[PDB]
RNA sequence: AUUCAUAAUAACUUUUCGAAUCGCAUGGCCUUGUGCUGGCGAUGGUUCAUUCAAAUUUCUGCCCUAUCAACUUUCGAUGGUAGGAUAGUGGCCUACCAUGGUUUCAACGGGUAACGGGGAAUAAGGGUUCGAUUCCGGAGAGGGAGCCUGAGAAACGGCUACCACAUCCAAGGAAGGCAGCAGGCGCGCAAAUUACCCAAUCCUAAUUCAGGGAGGUAGUGACAAUAAAUAACGAUACAGGGCCCAUUCGGGUCUUGUAAUUGGAAUGAGUACAAUGUAAAUACCUUAACGAGGAACAAUUGGAGGGCAAGUCUGGUGCCAGCAGCC
RNA sequence: UAUCUGGUUGAUCCUGCCAGUAGUCAUAUGCUUGUCUCAAAGAUUAAGCCAUGCAUGUCUAAGUAUAAGCAAUUUAUACAGUGAAACUGCGAAUGGCUCAUUAAAUCAGUUAUCGUUUAUUUGAUAGUUCCUUUACUACAUGGUAUAACUGUGGUAAUUCUAGA
């Protein structure tokens, strides 16, 4: 809230992945770092493009205060992103969900439990149905 | 199967354990920088032995060799930029002599106390550690930074703790508190 | 977290160093109607109580108590002569207990101490005695009700076995107690109920099982529900191969976890692990091949089950088992384990 | 440099290859047959080239050893001819023939607590010692041998046998190779988690997608290596050492500091919203709220006769107990 | 980054070695241990032994779908979406680990293939195939046998598998 200021270096126009990257210096003397959000909203409005087409990332914040260096992409189009974009970082937005699975272990398991039988496997089960009997 | 990180050390130790000329040398000059370690002399004349050994080398060398030439200016352009050597005596055999002092002169702990801003070797140091003083925005902590030459005109306090605006920081703070608190409702 | 499951072990006898009658309750399930190799834990025996219910044919009207319940967690230590060792075994057995005593004598050398424990803790345990077949003329029907079998068998074997019971009696009293039958048995805490059970063949054991339930809904109701943190003891200490060293432990209230961090008890300061392995139980049959355990991600308590973790050498009966807070907790193991 | 590339003649062959395959589009053109044509690209296919390899191969270079001097042809040792075998040269093997091959310029044999190299440690120079171990090459998968598959393996998370170990059984049988990752026993002076992920780095498959204990993440970790907190600043009580003057109290100005009262300041070690970080977490870098006066938030390990830097203090012991690399 | 010192005698000069001294990507052990970054690590002895888990599997519009699978819908009465199982193809000969053997061996630098094999990648490369040669030879496209599956079974027991 004392103004901030939010550069962008190093810009690169690339079409061929629907983007324009570009480095982002922050400097912020009185407050402490800036936030993702914040920065998504701020450059939003200098490509007019809107937040949910804007990624960035990367970011420290320089030794003894009051700047930070990170990095940001904006996409040509909400879907242009959707797509080029890591899948982690959608989620980390609020545009895609984090589908949560078994752990890695217990998928590696699974699949090893299913090695040990051939084909279908419900015949398998109707022929231990008669394991039940004898 | 990755990349070794490599690393080195950055000093060397006496050959001699205990010689009372030497320790006396040292104790003094410890004393006046404002030293901890034996190890912030013997890291230095570490770093001196080196360059010394590199002078030699190239000075076996004919004069107006490509490798004296090139790597003996870029020595002393080197020399020259933190302001261990001297401008008349910008030609090696100056650095070939040189002196541990010499390179102590120039930290940031001395610095810092040189242009007053201090008046204390160790007020130095504990000025430098705590933060305050910097270079330019950049607040440096490290007493042996080894000041520039130009960025000599750029040690002042920080934006940030007392000293150059900013706060007074908890314990003055705590002791406003104290009085707004006790004196008044 | 837990609605708390009975945990009773089998105290007395001798030379049945394990008796032989839960190792019945076992072999009556397996051959007869199963689906595979039964899980069976080590050091403690669980059954599900949907053993319990398949083990039991109704007196007509006598066990059905089966409402909040999940089964028995029976556990095992008398064998020695010694004289005993069987003495404490943690604080945790004590709780519920049987003890079986002779169809010939109702006394045995360890008998006094092992009853006289009992009375000091002053926690329930219902008499038992172990087979009856070691007796004139008798006739088995496996696994059967023994108000039916008493019936079937002749008169002077009924009046053979009351006879024996009275003296049974009369020993039991001067040690100092009154009890009766358990059909008959007035009132529990008036007098101390007994089930003639036979371990040989078969013969009442369902009751026993009966009796069991019955007792616990009496003493223990709002006694049973518990949120309680981790709470168990370590039992036993020895080597396996697999994955290696453990320690063999009795949760009885608690949730257990794989990577949890427990503080266990050493004698040359307080020691930590991390558990490298959850272990037990078993499955059953197995020639000379194939696997010897099934691990096991969490655990519920209530179960016994041996703790594999990297550190853990040392370790003592008597010493608590609990799961991680630390500080508080290392002086807590450090002061008791001085004894 | 060729009997090379390539080509010609006569024949030969349980005859190799010469597309009976798949996906998208549906269009032209008449003698109107659903005629005859026809777009983009997939997988194949023979031979040649290319690329990734491979196998042999020239020249020189290895530690100690003579209490190893002659070695090599049982049962190929060295060469010639022919064949067989091989992907192919070649005693690789077989027949026949010869009598060769190496050696004090150290053969041959023995040892090695021997994998080789890139390299490491030690800094006047010359050297000396080391290299199991992040890259290259080689070898191996308990020990030997054999072989199937295949472009490629004499493969071991392939089979087969034997040897040594060793598991399950209902005693009839069956099954196994952590010098992969963790983990356990044993050994010993000597070495960590039975955790998380494919987010990066890259690899493989029919393949943008699946798989990857490769590899990355964290845990354990005083192996090495780097930076460097445990305090900084005033006032006061004298005490000075100064200094001008000293006829003499002296202090007073500039301070050197030894102080058993003082004075406000500063900061991260920790703790902790938050955001940052990350695959998700954790830490770091950021940073609200907290967080320093001696009882901490309290540095150690050795030494103080000499070599060798620092006592002739006090108490104890009495050639004992102990010390002392050496004296 | 060219240094020495203590100890043989009564004292002396030597010869000599013992001991001191400094470093070790050099291991172990002891005591002590707050912060940042970096991060080696069952090599040495026993290429000793190994419980359990994981470490090799793989599908594009584009080889094979009557799942008695799912989806349904949006046109398909041969097929056509999606897709388990299985066939087929490819991979498992890379990676990772260890250092037991090994002393002209390996390995290094340097050569040779006019002495050979080479999946793949990339670039090229195929008008000839039938037959006493007019009453022709499926090419508008020739043959069956198998998985999965259905069903009947065996064994205490394995990624065992039999008959139909
Ligand atoms: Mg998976
Ligand atoms: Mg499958
Ligand atoms: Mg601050
Ligand atoms: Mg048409
Ligand atoms: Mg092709
Ligand atoms: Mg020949
Ligand atoms: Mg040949
Ligand atoms: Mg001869
Ligand atoms: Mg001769
Ligand atoms: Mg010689
Ligand atoms: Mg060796
Ligand atoms: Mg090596
Ligand atoms: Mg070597
Ligand atoms: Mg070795
Ligand atoms: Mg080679
Ligand atoms: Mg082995
Ligand atoms: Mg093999
Ligand atoms: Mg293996
Ligand atoms: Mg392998
Ligand atoms: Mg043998
Ligand atoms: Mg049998
Ligand atoms: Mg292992
Ligand atoms: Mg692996
Ligand atoms: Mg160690
Ligand atoms: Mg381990
Ligand atoms: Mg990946
Ligand atoms: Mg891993
Ligand atoms: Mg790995
Ligand atoms: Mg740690
Ligand atoms: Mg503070
Ligand atoms: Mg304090
Ligand atoms: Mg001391
Ligand atoms: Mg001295
Ligand atoms: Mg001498
Ligand atoms: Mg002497
Ligand atoms: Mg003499
Ligand atoms: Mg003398
Ligand atoms: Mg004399
Ligand atoms: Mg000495
Ligand atoms: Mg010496
Ligand atoms: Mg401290
Ligand atoms: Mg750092
Ligand atoms: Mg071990
Ligand atoms: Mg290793
Ligand atoms: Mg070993
Ligand atoms: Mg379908
Ligand atoms: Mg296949
Ligand atoms: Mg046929």
């Amino acid at each position: 809230s004392d103004a901030v200021t939010i550069r962008t270096r190093k810009v690169i126009s690339n079409p061929l992945l629907a983007r324009k990257q570009f480095v982002v210096d922050v400097l912020h003397p009185n407050r402490a770092n800036v936030s993702k959000d914040e920065l998504r909203e701020k450059l939003a409005e200098v490509y007019k493009a809107e937040k949910d087409a804007v990624s960035v990332f990367g970011f420290r914040t320089q030794f003894g205060g009051g700047k930070s260096v990170g990095f940001g992409l904006v996409y040509n189009s909400v879907a242009e992103a959707k797509k080029f974009e890591p899948t982690y970082r959608l989620v980390r937005y609020g545009l895609a969900e984090k589908v949560e699975k078994a752990s890695r272990q217990q998928r590696k398991q699974k699949k090893n439990r299913d090695k040990k039988i051939f084909g279908t496997g419900k015949r398998l089960a109707k022929k231990v149905a008669r394991r039940n009997a004898d | 199967p990755r990349a070794p990180r490599t690393y080195s050390k950055t000093y060397s130790t006496p050959k001699r354990p205990y010689e009372s000329s030497r320790l006396d040398a040292e104790l003094k000059l410890a004393g006046e920088f404002g030293l901890k370690n034996k190890k912030e002399i013997y890291r230095i004349s570490f770093q001196l032995s080196k360059i010394r050994r590199a002078a030699r080398d190239l000075l076996t060398r004919d004069e107006k060799d490509p490798k004296r030439l090139f790597e003996g200016n870029a020595l002393i352009r080197r020399l020259v930029r933190v302001g261990v050597l001297s401008e008349d005596k910008k030609k090696l055999d100056y650095v070939l002599a040189l002196k541990v002092e010499d390179f102590l002169e120039r930290r940031l702990q001395t610095q810092v106390y040189k242009l007053g801003l201090a008046k204390s070797v160790h007020h130095a140091r504990v000025l430098i550690t705590q933060r305050h003083i910097a270079v330019g925005k950049q607040i440096v902590n490290i007493p042996s930074f080894m000041v520039r030459l130009d960025s000599e005109k750029h040690i002042d306090f920080a934006p940030t703790s007392p000293f150059g605006g900013a706060r007074p920081g908890r314990v003055a703070r705590r002791n406003a508190a104290r009085k707004a608190e006790a004196s008044g409702e | 977290k837990d609605l708390r499951s009975p945990i009773c072990c089998i105290l007395g006898h001798v030379d049945t160093g394990k008796t032989k009658l839960l190792d019945k309750i076992r072999q009556t399930n397996v051959q007869g109607g199963e689906a595979g190799g039964i899980t069976q834990q080590i050091g403690a025996t669980y059954f599900p109580i949907d053993a319990i219910k398949a083990k039991t044919k109704v007196m007509a009207e006598y066990e059905k108590q089966t409402f909040d319940v999940p089964g028995l967690l029976v556990i095992d230590t008398p064998g020695h002569e010694s004289f005993s060792n069987l003495r404490s075994r943690g604080s945790s057995l004590c709780n519920i207990a049987i003890l079986v005593i002779d169809i010939m004598h109702g006394l045995e050398q360890q008998t006094i101490e092992s009853i006289k424990l009992l009375r000091d803790r002053k926690a329930p345990f219902v008499v038992a005695l172990n087979k009856i077949d070691r007796l004139y003329d008798w006739k088995a029907i496996p696994n059967n009700s023994f108000r039916d079998s008493f019936a079937k068998q002749s008169r002077a074997v009924q009046e053979e076995f009351q006879s024996r019971y009275s003296k049974i009696q009369l020993e039991l009293a001067e040690q100092g107690l009154n009890s009766e039958l358990y059909f008959q048995n007035k009132n529990m805490s008036k007098y101390v109920s007994i089930v003639p059970t036979s371990a040989v063949t078969g013969e009442g054991v369902p009751d026993l099982l009966w009796l069991l339930l019955e007792l616990t809904q009496k003493r223990m109701s709002k006694q049973l529900m518990y949120l309680s943190h981790v709470e168990a003891t370590i039992l036993e200490v020895k080597v396996v191969e697999g994955f290696g060293t453990t320690i063999d432990v009795i949760l009885s209230n608690g949730y257990l976890r794989e990577g949890d961090r427990i503080v266990l008890c050493g004698m040359n300061g307080p020691i930590v692990t991390n558990i490298r392995a959850l272990l037990t139980p078993q499955p059953l049959r197995e020639l000379r091949l194939k696997s010897e355990y099934v691990h096991h991600k969490e655990v519920k308590a209530a179960l016994g089950v041996k703790i594999a973790a990297n550190d853990l050498e040392k370790a003592v009966s008597g010493s608590r088992l609990l799961v991680v807070g630390p500080e508080d907790d290392e002086d807590e193991l450090m002061d008791d384990v001085m004894d």
